[PDB]
């Protein structure tokens, strides 16, 4: 007895901590800037349908004004 | 076949197959029938919904736990808990499976005996046996000495043990707890406005407490420090919105454990109920009870208690004798632990209580050699 | 004629609604990104902090 | 009130004949204003808002700020002398009445059903208001289906196609062994 | 009746715009106010981080 402690203290004690610090630094290279590039992508794919919209709204006001 | 190590508890039922490290299904135990009226048809709306489906329609709920104070005190809806454990949350029947329940200490025979009967008249288990909750904690601390505070949510009690020989005469049970605590602290939240009446809203105090609370290392310091200040006003936002800012109140609600004269309790502190159960042991292994004090239990997790604890038994005890506080990461659970290494064991393998003996002696067997 | 005159003015609320809701949408994913960037920033001080810890 | 404040331009409808009359008025041309004050303003220095309508006789008539102010009578009900609050705040009254672990879904499930909900705008207008009422973190929507003034008979339809149901009418047996006071009874 | 088919058509087409704006609106919400909770979520563990540092 006691010499368990050992043998299931110690491997956690740094292999718990390594293993969970690679998760971090995967999710986080896997997410944040992923994220962050997507959302700017997604930004301009909007603004060219907000151009679009002046554009198609502008032409059909024009055309229908009587 | 493996064994079901359960563990009753008050406040959160924990259970799993024996020779794991964690439960496998930890719920809260409460059953809560429904107190309106219910409009619509054929909603599928049951009678009463238990363990961890009622901590989210608890809106409509009136909960109620069926342990009050270790011994139980509704035993139609503690079976409730029990069919609902074995399976729903596990999905084992019981018909295949030993059980090893737990028990507080200087409990109520019948209790026990009650216990035993349900368990194997109703669900028709092959054995059964009880065990004292601190003998578990102090087993998966993997000690052989040591005494063992296990401050739980319904009872705190206080056993040591030295060499494998627990001694009966020593052992200080106390009934002030978390839900004590809880209690309290809804108390004083009413004196900066916010009012938590229904018992639906216990829920909301208790994980206030649980996330906010810790324990000061020394109390009238931070009684000042708090009223000049605000660097300690932390805010918390309810299940609405209407975030709330708790001041002072963080600290005044786990300090009842060391003074419980704040909640009218006339007797002493957990720091001094240890001291007293140690002078209660023999001359000869008191320093080893000071150098293995365990701590266990849920309400042992706030911030901050494993050293005041060791400062105020440091100001009691001898200035020669060290004073160490064993305080695993793994408390909440400690207990089962304790019991699945317990279960686990060839030696134990031929204590359990036979179904066999229990129809030659009849309920009282418990109290027997087959403790 | 009354059918005609409902149907157009209808359809002018319409269109003022769904501009409305146009500006709604975008300002809605603007301010999202805008709150998404800020956690992936702090995301990556809690990734340069992980870095630190790889200390362990 | 429309018929009472159409009287400030000329137009006077008194016979019970004509109260049909202003309700097709309101119905056709009646609408709730997202802001009020800002409406008010404006239809009081342009003139985009004036719509006009054909009685059953000819005569045309000129409908100016009156188009938002009949229908604001919902939210601010001292216009027709009333004391109680607009139906923007007795729904957050009736909310904030029940416990507060179904504030979040009842919240987020606001439903609008009836006739006069049925004003172009007001779907908007109530969530506006609401969301100034309720907490900043909760989040505030209003269901408004489109068939909104047949919802109740659709849900009755619907109600009484269900087998669960059929057992809960009050048979006429019933009726003659415990009188007209049955319904009150377990048979709601 | 040309012009009341015209006008009825462009009606419903922005009558079902309408409906899908408002069903993408509500998803966007439903995804940045979980974000939301997440954010504050990291924030509130993040300061409990710092007050057990302040303890250790
Ligand atoms: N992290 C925590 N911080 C503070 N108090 C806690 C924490 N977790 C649980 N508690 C308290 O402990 C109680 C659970 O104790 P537990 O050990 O489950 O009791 P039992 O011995 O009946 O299993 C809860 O009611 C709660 O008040
Ligand atoms: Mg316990």
């Amino acid at each position: 007895d006691f010499d368990d402690i050992h043998r299931k203290r110690m491997e956690k004690d740094l292999n718990e901590l390594q293993a969970l610090i690679e998760a971090h630094f995967e999710n986080r290279k896997k997410e944040e800037e992923e994220l962050v590039s997507l959302k700017d992508r997604i930004e301009r794919r909007r603004a060219e349908r907000a151009e679009q919209q002046r554009i198609r709204n502008e032409r059909e006001k024009e055309r229908q004004n009587r | 076949t493996t064994a079901l190590v359960c563990d009753n508890g008050s406040g959160l039922v924990k259970a799993g197959f024996a020779g794991d490290d964690a439960p496998r299904a930890v719920f809260p135990s409460i059953v809560g029938r429904p107190r309106h009226q219910g409009v619509m048809v054929g909603m599928g709306q049951k009678d009463s919904y238990v363990g961890d489906e009622a901590q989210s329609k608890r809106g409509i709920l009136t909960l109620k736990y069926p342990i009050e104070h270790g011994i139980i005190t509704n035993w139609d809806d503690m079976e409730k808990i029990w069919h609902h454990t074995f399976y729903n949350e596990l999905r084992v029947a019981p018909e295949e499976h030993p059980t090893l329940l737990t028990e507080a200490p200087l409990n109520p025979k019948a209790n026990r005996e009650k216990m035993t009967q349900i368990m194997f008249e109703t669900f028709n288990v092959p054995a059964m046996y009880v065990a004292i909750q601190a003998v578990l904690s102090l087993y998966a601390s993997g000690r052989t000495t040591g005494i063992v505070l296990d401050s739980g949510d319904g009872v705190t009690h206080n056993v040591p043990i030295y060499e494998g020989y627990a001694l009966p005469h020593a052992i200080m049970r106390l009934d002030l707890a978390g839900r004590d605590l809880t209690d309290y602290l809804m108390k004083i939240l009413t004196e900066r406005g916010y009012s938590f009446v229904t018992t639906a809203e216990r829920e909301i105090v208790r994980d206030i407490k649980e996330k906010l609370c810790y324990v000061a290392l020394d109390f009238e310091n931070e009684m000042a420090t708090a009223a000049s200040s605000s660097s300690l006003e932390k805010s918390y936002e309810l299940p609405d919105g209407q975030v709330i800012t708790i001041g002072n109140e963080r600290f005044r609600c786990p300090e009842t454990l060391f003074q419980p004269s704040f909640i009218g309790m006339e007797s002493a502190g957990i720091h001094e109920t240890t001291y007293n159960s140690i002078m209660k042991c023999d001359i000869d292994i008191r320093k080893d009870l000071y150098a293995n004090n365990v701590l266990s239990g849920g309400t042992t997790m706030y911030p901050g208690i494993a050293d005041r604890m060791q400062k105020e038994i440091t100001a009691l005890a001898p200035s020669t004798m060290k004073i160490k506080i064993i305080a695993p990461p793994e408390r909440k659970y400690s207990v089962w632990i304790g019991g699945s290494i317990l279960a686990s064991l060839s030696t134990f393998q031929q204590m359990w209580i036979s179904k066999q003996e229990y129809d030659e002696a009849g309920p009282s067997i418990v109290h027997r050699k087959c403790f | 004629s009354d059918k005609l005159k409902e149907a157009e003015t209808r359809a002018e609320f319409a269109e003022r609604s769904v501009t409305k809701l146009e500006k709604s949408i975008d300002d809605l994913e603007d301010e999202l990104y805008a709150q998404k960037l800020k956690y992936k920033a702090i995301s990556e001080e809690l990734d340069h902090a992980l870095n630190d810890m790889t200390s362990i």
